[PDB]
């Protein structure tokens, strides 16, 4: 019959169960679908014809893992890595940031479980560091130190300043 | 024919690095399950006689945002032991686990044990988990769990 | 009863170092059968309700001819999965594995992994086995493999 | 139905760096016990046809005041073998183990080996457990067993 | 019936079985408990209605443990840590015994199975090393060596012997 | 009855299965042993009584193995180590073949699958490097360099020219 919010058993056409509920007992020759609440930490989230429902990921502090929102019984709790880390879906695990080289910085704003996105210095900018989170710093302005520019800078270090 | 499924409990493992016996497991919540078997903090109670197989897979993780592992010395263990509510002191059943170096500069550490056996058991009989550092336990419900199925009576 | 004991398709295994769900077992050769299951592509579907005891065994090795292991960041695991066809997303039964370290200068490194559980199975739900480093996996068959074998009935 | 749980003969593991077939187990003692199989000499003769589920336990320890483990090459490893009175060669069923790296400044190493499966057994053939370091074998009844019980019949 | 040497099975009061042997078989309404004695290495400590015999813990020495007892059918073997160990619950093995640092010594009479006690060297003692079983020496005599003493020691360091 | 090729089962003696072939169903009283070919990759040596064939080792080259012959239905697969490794009982791997010291070389011919013999350098040639592979050398000709012999050469070194 039809595919969606129903399934066919023992020749008649059954109702499936909405996400929040799950299929306790099939239907019967006398009676249709059976369908209980989710328990306690529990969650379905499609129409479905499960014997019981999914239980919640533990977003695990020790894997630095942390909840953007905890699901309800029709919802998938979402995990995160905290900052400096992103999931890795190889390790299941999250994996250090990695790091701009000098000449290099990190694209803000800096994203929530995703790696560091390395772009090159622009003209009067630099970086002189290997750095995740710093992005490229801009080259110092000798006039506020009361210096004059002796030599101009590069993209991998600042320029330097002189009291002629 | 009775069995049980123990997954741990993620919202009561203990703290500290010193050797525990498990207390909080689920028994029906997700792949966790069990049947004509009792279970009271951790202590698996066996109510029928008969041969049950016993298995337990126990998972260790560290990730550097914890801190640091300190002593070096790193054994991670796992004891099935056999207690009984008529003699007080308990034994081991199966031992298995390894000792590690995880002062290494990498960002996450992981190790998995696994243990099963074919043990004779009675009732009043129960069956314990104690691991050597609970601090380091994965909450997973695939990761860290035991359990024991009957498979013939004794007879 | 129905039961399945698949070892590793020697020549079809995977190459690269992300993770990938194992599609090809032997089925009838060697230590390999299958009883009253079906297997498509890795995936060992279930044709009769019942509880059934889920087991894996994966072993991982490297040579020095084989070049060197790079990144430094080694993690064997091994997942064994439960899809269904009729809900799209997967779910990990089981986990095991280990962070390693293969940069020394032994010419031979090799590490197994052992997983074991018992499980409620429907017909119509499939396991499988995704490993994460499939060029480091032992085409052995006593080395590479995974099964299954009904216990009791669901009633 | 037959069965058997065999734990380590204590006071008879061999000594030595070299592979041996262990030849002496317990079999009526402490969790040690064997139903409708014989056993001689570390060969488990199954007596009656069946599909039988194998498992072994291996625990490999080293203590400082024992001295020290030479080579710098060491490869803890465990085979179940299934020999046979009809044929001289011997096949491997299932093998685990792990690269250890024991020159660390720890008092104490430890290591455990756990293999499990599934296979279609007749009366007359043997089941053996081989292990790689003999002088390495933790002696203790829940750290080194191998074991076996039937499960179906072959029909 | 009495909390002890009986136990109650199937209504009637049946009595328990002796350190040194196990319960074969429990009470039937036509007999009492068939006790046989435990098998060779084994043993039961207490009144008992076991189905067998506790066998004996194996004092390995490969993990540089050694009985002090070899108990009996009705008694534990006991072991204990070699010289220089101590027994760790936590590991289940012999850990390496607390070295003292200078200024300390490790208090004497040594314990068999237990981890070194470090205690502050007094006046006139010193420790000049790291060690877990040497205790604080005292300061050596200048006079012994025909000498005198120049300067006075610590706590860390032995005197210092002149020859004027 | 006969030893070879026959085995007795029920009383009767039946025949026993060809190499290349496995006994599919065993003797009945109406009928002898029914014997099916060995499958694909499959193989019995001997005559036999199994219920199914043997598998061909598997030549992994990840553990440095190479097959010299691929076998048969009635043959076993044969692995050898690669250039420069020995098979290892103990292990069951490929070893790396023993270094010969300074003053040593490597007998030849070299061995297929077996680990490196050393030699002693005889006189008039030596070893001044480990290798496995590498043999005593002979010393340098000193005519052939249009120099004369200064200083003889000994097992671990080579003699010395000079313009002179
Ligand atoms: C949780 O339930 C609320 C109910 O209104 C729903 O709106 C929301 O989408 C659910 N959360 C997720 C992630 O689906
Ligand atoms: C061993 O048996 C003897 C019997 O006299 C007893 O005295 C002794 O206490 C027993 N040993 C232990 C440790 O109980
Ligand atoms: C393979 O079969 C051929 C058939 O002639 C035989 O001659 C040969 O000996 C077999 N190979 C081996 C290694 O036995
Ligand atoms: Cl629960
Ligand atoms: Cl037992
Ligand atoms: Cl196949
Ligand atoms: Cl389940
Ligand atoms: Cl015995
Ligand atoms: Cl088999
Ligand atoms: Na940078
Ligand atoms: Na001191
Ligand atoms: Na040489």
């Amino acid at each position: 019959c039809t595919q969606e919010r129903h399934y066919e058993h023992l020749g008649r056409c059954c109702s499936r169960c909405e996400p929040g509920k799950y299929l306790s007992s099939k239907c019967t020759p006398t009676s249709d679908s059976v369908c209980l609440p989710c328990g306690p930490d529990e969650y379905l989230d499609t129409w479905n014809e499960e014997d019981k429902c999914l239980l919640h990921k533990v977003c695990d502090a020790g894997k630095a893992l942390v909840a953007v929102d905890p699901g309800n019984h029709t919802a998938p709790r979402r995990c995160a890595c905290t900052a400096g880390y992103h999931w890795n879906s190889d390790c299941e695990c999250c994996r250090r940031n990695t790091e701009c080289a000098p000449g290099f910085g990190a694209q803000h704003p800096l994203q929530l479980n995703k790696d560091t996105v390395c772009t090159p210095c622009l003209l009067g900018f630099f970086s002189d560091v290997f750095s995740s989170t710093d992005k490229c710093k801009p080259w110092t302005n000798c006039t506020l130190l009361g210096k004059l520019e002796a030599h101009q800078g590069t993209t991998e270090s600042d320029v330097v300043c002189s009291s002629s | 024919q009775p069995f049980a499924h123990l997954t741990i409990n993620a919202a009561s493992i203990p703290s500290g690095s010193h050797k525990v016996t498990l207390s909080s497991w689920y028994h029906d919540r997700g792949w966790a399950k069990i049947s004509n078997m009792t279970l009271s903090n951790g202590k698996l109670r066996v109510n029928q006689d008969g041969f049950y197989y016993l298995y337990a897979n126990i998972c260790f993780r560290h990730h550097e945002t914890s801190g640091s592992v300190p002593t070096d010395y790193l054994q991670l263990m796992v004891y099935v032991v056999k207690t009984s509510i008529k003699i007080p002191s308990s034994h081991n059943l199966m031992k298995g686990g390894s000792t590690k170096n995880w002062s290494g500069n990498s960002e996450f550490h992981f190790y998995s044990i696994n243990v099963g056996g074919f043990f004779k058991l009675r009732a009043g009989e129960e069956i314990s988990i104690q691991v050597s550092n609970p601090s380091l336990l994965d909450p997973d419900q695939d990761a860290t769990y035991f359990g024991a199925f009957k498979v013939q009576d004794i007879d």
